[PDB]
RNA sequence: GAAAUUGUUGAAAGGGAAGGGCAUUUGAUCAGACA
RNA sequence: GGAAUACUGCCAGCUGGGACUGAGGACUGCGACGUAAGUCAAGGAUGCUGGCAUAAUGGUUAUAUGCCGCCCGUCUUGAAA
RNA sequence: AAGCUCGUAUCAGUUUUAUGAG
RNA sequence: GCCCUGAAAAUGGAUGGCGCUCAAGCGUGUUACCUAUACUCUACCGUCAGGGUUGAUGCCCUGACGAGUAGGCAGGCGUGGAGGUCAGUGACGAAGCCUAGACCGUAAGGUCGGGUCGAACGGCCUCUAGUGCAGAUCUUGGUGGUAGUAGCAAAUA
RNA sequence: UUGGCGGAAAGGCCUUGGGUGCUUGCUGGCGAAUUGCAAUGUCAUUUUGCGUGGGGAUAAAUCAUUUGUAUACGACUUAGA
């Protein structure tokens, strides 16, 4: 029940890992260019890893979109929440990670009123 | 505010499509799909089987008979794209197949299948009895031996 | 195949009990009930919360080695929730 | 289009059926060869003979015991010919090998099953009349295999036995042929004639 | 009868691929009977399945098929190429796939 | 490839937008944009560049 | 109460290194969509 | 003496099988078939039907298989050397 | 990288023509 | 023209290997076939350019392009503190940490669930700097293999 | 069930007799359907699991002690109801 859109298409799947990071444990996965005069990498020979650039850039009809089809917006609050009371179809609410449980069964009830998606409606709400 | 309003949001109107200029036409069967002409069956429950090819349906299927008394293989449905059309042809002049269509065989035992399919069969056995050895060749199923080439096969 | 007998498979064989033992072993382990069930079942936890504390909590109310332990703080913490989670539900 | 193709190495030349042989046992057939010992090299015997004696040559330095290792018989000749043409260091390779028996003479029970040949390998078709070859067997037994005298003894029994069958066959196939002659006047005769059978 | 087989036999020869480079994409196929492109040609568009066992059951049955096509010949020698809705794991090079004959211009 | 006789992704430039952030100013150039779009007058043509020179380009009479 | 490093338990691989990339099989595990 | 055939080239001749793709989203345009209203393969795919409705597809993870893959930084033409 | 102008304006690792060198 | 001799040392090895003799060798001719990040068509990303338009440094249409060291221009991600604002989050659990779980970005990164934890902390517009590490025989601290190893054998017991 | 042969890795080949089923060599009579228009649509020997039961048989090795034809330690070679 979101607006309709072409099929999301991904264009690399997995997750560009830094040269090395598996064999160091210094080495951090967080991407890093290469700027070795001499690497292999930098130098794109075959069989080493892919490099981020920008012809991997999704498609801009599918951009932020969620497996469902919407837009995650963040919500704190029922304030928060009813700023996306007309726009049903497009943006789907996400609590925030330190909201109360308290406060987010205030939230669920108002979405549910609103009848406005929520992303995670199960966190700190186990009965 | 976890997080801060966007400025602009898309409308939901839905649009609507564009006129699509695709006619729909009928289907130009293979030449060798004549009604009479004995079938193979390639698929499905009675895969192997011989069958008597009958009428042309509405939704591009092939109205087929065993008939019942000889195969077991009852009035049904078959694609044409999973069917052997062989050199073998019956005489279907005698039979009467203007009430099976799509509403017929619609499934949302009924006994008026049962009757209809008697019906058909007593004109069905009465043109096959005319060629020796039809009968049993239809009571037989079929299948490939080793050393058997379907490019090179005749049917 | 090794060197010294050329006319007796040996790396065909030794995939062939390889293959075997491993369904064998799986088998044991569902027979067991070590693995989860299904999806649709309904012991499933799918789309649900998983926490150990939560299952040992309930598992413990309903009354091997394992290294799954609850916390003396964490109960509490499960029973003074369980309250307010009861209370909103006879307010409601 | 058999489970097992049983090879009759007799008057094949070595190369070539190695080539089939391997390219049959990577696409995924069973392989049986029978008599190595009559297989076939192209060139003279003291050619070939010189040939064996480089490979005898070759042999690491510090350690013998670690060099390539010089296996006399025939069937392990053309068994390093077909391991030369298979990549056998992975384990497709091995897979491959493993669908594949060669044997000295015709051991049971592949004396009473079918034996078939290559043309593609055989002397008679490929090489020219008037080109000397040479013979698995002796080469061995000059190079150090010391089984000539058995597997010839243990041949000739087998033979005996063979003829002995196929004594038998003829006689029984010559009195099938009779009893389906004095059938091709009826009628079910001349039908399957014009029919083709 | 004895028998009761509706499809050709083939064999998985490799993927499509250069001398140090393979495209899994794509497989070769060897179709038993067939020697040409010409012969190739008929079988082109049929349906073909890899049937494999598992020890796990699934669905009820041990049973589990990847589902193909022919798509053009390849070579002189009657191979041709095939496409899978997953490709096939490579660990079948030699393994048999049946060719079936349906869809049909017969 | 291609053997290019002209530079890829060449700027034309011609100082497309004033660098002042002048509410008014940029209020003015939104008018006389609109006004030498729809008039092909060049007097708007030449007011509009001369919107977006710079001080030391646009001296005092 | 992190990492290096270590013990126990469970799963897995291992015929003179391991690690990585593309693709799939197998085992385990998992989210969304459920009118 | 009269034909045929090969070879080469042309057709705004006809027709069968196979693969990949389906971008765009009210209409507008250029056309075609028609006395006509209309229709159309003409400014980008629609129609009919089935099974499943969950770990089935798919993702993650451990491994296996085919092929590829030398240890980084620095400095020196140049570095596995 | 900035300005002022011009924009059938300014030209060109080329050929042709005429005329030299061989 | 082809073939043989037309000089060769010293661990065992090389038309890349197997091997090949009316070749799988040499010379030539006719076809078919294999596959590059090249060419052709299509989709998508970005850049540049040309038009249209009374969230206008936005939207719509069209076309062509995309290697790169030193270096240049631009747009962004992240950290400590400061002004403003969300009458923002929080003992029905802030920050931190762990995680075979989930999502969004080409990426820098951002977000959610579970566990542990116990008191503070964030989004946006701006200001500010002791603001981002794999290397420097870098500094300080901590820890491995070596390894239950070398060794604990001068001075009579 | 009778007999013969087969030792290269024989483990297979031939054969006597009765019993018990089928036979499509030929002629008939019943049943098939809804797996819904396809979805390998599952079909072939062995079973280190059990229950039923009629029969068949009731060991050894190692540590420790001991010898020195042996020995750095393991190992080897001896002996002990
Ligand atoms: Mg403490
Ligand atoms: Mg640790
Ligand atoms: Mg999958
Ligand atoms: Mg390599
Ligand atoms: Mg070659
Ligand atoms: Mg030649
Ligand atoms: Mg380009
Ligand atoms: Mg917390
Ligand atoms: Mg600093
Ligand atoms: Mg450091
Ligand atoms: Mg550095
Ligand atoms: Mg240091
Ligand atoms: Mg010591
Ligand atoms: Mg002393």
């Amino acid at each position: 029940a979101s607006l309709p859109h072409p099929k999301i298409v991904k264009k690399h799947t997995k997750k560009f890992k830094r040269h090395h990071s598996d064999r160091y444990h210094r080495v951090a996965e967080n991407w890093r260019k290469q700027k070795g005069i001499d690497s292999v990498v930098r130098r794109r020979f075959r069989g080493n890893i892919s490099q981020p650039k920008i012809g991997y850039g999704s498609n801009k009809k599918t951009k932020f979109l969620s497996p469902s089809g919407h837009k995650t917006f963040l919500v704190a609050n029922v304030k928060d929440l009813e700023t996306l009371t007309m726009h049903t179809k497009t943006y789907a609410a996400e609590i925030a990670h330190n909201i109360s449980a308290k406060n987010r069964v205030v939230i669920l009830a108002r979405a549910k009123a609103l009848g406005i998606k929520v992303t995670n409606p199960k966190g700190r709400l186990a009965l | 505010s976890a997080q801060k309003a966007p400025k602009w949001y898309p409308s939901e109107d839905v649009a609507a499509l564009k006129k699509t200029r695709k006619a729909a036409r009928p289907q130009k069967l293979r030449a060798s799909l004549v009604p009479g002409t004995v079938l193979i069956l390639l698929a499905g429950r009675f895969r192997g089987k011989r069958v008597v090819y009958l009428k042309h349906l509405e939704d591009n299927t092939l109205l087929i008979s065993g008939p019942f008394k000889v195969n077991g293989v009852p009035l049904r449905r078959v694609n044409a794209r999973y069917v052997i059309a062989t050199s073998t042809k019956v005489s279907v002049e005698g039979v009467n197949v203007e009430k099976f269509n799509v509403e017929y065989f619609a499934k949302e035992i009924k006994a008026e299948r049962v009757e209809d399919q008697k019906v058909v069969d007593k004109a069905l056995i009465a043109e096959i009895k005319k060629t020796p050895l039809l009968k049993q060749y239809l009571s037989a199923s079929f299948s490939l031996k080793n050393g058997d080439k379907p490019h090179m096969l005749k049917f | 195949p090794s060197k010294n007998s050329i006319n007796r498979p040996k790396l065909t064989s030794n995939l062939h009990h390889k293959v075997h033992s491993l369904n064998k072993k799986r088998a044991q382990r569902e027979r067991a009930g070590l693995l989860k069930p299904a999806r649709s079942s309904v012991n499933s936890k799918s789309g649900e919360i998983k926490s150990v504390a939560l299952d040992l909590y309930f598992q413990n109310k309903k009354n091997s080695i394992t290294t799954r332990t609850l916390s003396k703080k964490r109960a509490k913490k499960i029973e003074r929730n369980l309250k307010y989670a009861t209370q909103r539900k006879l307010l409601v | 289009v058999e489970p097992v193709v049983v090879i009759d190495g007799k008057g094949h030349l070595v190369g070539r059926l190695a080539s089939v042989v391997a390219k049959q046992l990577l696409n995924g057939q069973k392989i049986v060869v029978v008599r190595a010992e009559e297989l076939n090299i192209s060139g003279e015997f003291f050619r070939n003979k010189l040939k064996y004696h480089d490979f005898l040559r070759k042999a690491t330095a510090f350690n013998k015991t670690r060099g390539p290792f010089h296996f006399r018989a025939p069937s392990r000749i053309f068994y390093k010919a077909l391991r030369g043409m298979v990549s056998h260091k992975t384990a497709r390779g091995k897979a491959a090998l493993e669908r594949l028996k060669v044997f000295e003479g015709i051991p049971p029970p592949y004396d009473k099953k079918k034996r078939v040949v290559v043309p593609q390998a055989l002397r008679v078709l490929r090489l020219k009349p008037g080109r000397k070859y040479t013979t698995l067997g002796k080469l061995s037994t000059s190079v150090g295999w010391k089984y000539e005298d058995v597997v010839a003894k243990l041949e000739a029994k087998r033979k005996v036995s063979s003829a002995e069958y196929y004594a038998k066959k003829r006689a029984f196939t010559k009195k099938v042929a009779s009893a389906n002659a004095t059938a091709a006047e009826s009628d079910v005769a001349k039908q399957l004639a014009a029919l083709g059978y | 009868a004895e028998s009761h087989r509706l499809y050709v036999k083939g064999k998985h020869l490799s993927y499509q691929r250069s001398k140090r480079v393979n495209n899994p994409n794509v497989s070769l196929i060897k179709i038993e009977g067939v020697a040409t492109p010409q012969d190739a040609q008929f079988y082109l568009g049929k349906r073909i399945a890899y049937v494999y066992r598992a020890s796990k059951e699934v669905r009820g049955s041990k049973i589990r098929v990847m589902w193909g096509k022919v798509t053009r010949t390849h070579g002189n020698s009657g191979v041709v190429r095939a496409t899978f809705r997953n490709n096939l794991p490579a660990k079948t090079f030699g393994a048999s796939v049946r060719i079936f004959l349906y869809p049909s211009n017969i | 490839g291609i053997d290019h006789t002209s530079k890829q992704h060449k700027r034309s430039g011609h100082r497309t937008a004033p660098k002042s952030d002048n509410v008014y100013l940029k209020l003015l150039v939104k008018l006389y944009t609109f006004l030498a779009r729809r008039t092909d007058a060049p007097f708007n043509k030449v007011v509009l560049k001369a919107l977006f020179l710079s001080k030391i380009n646009r001296p005092p009479v």
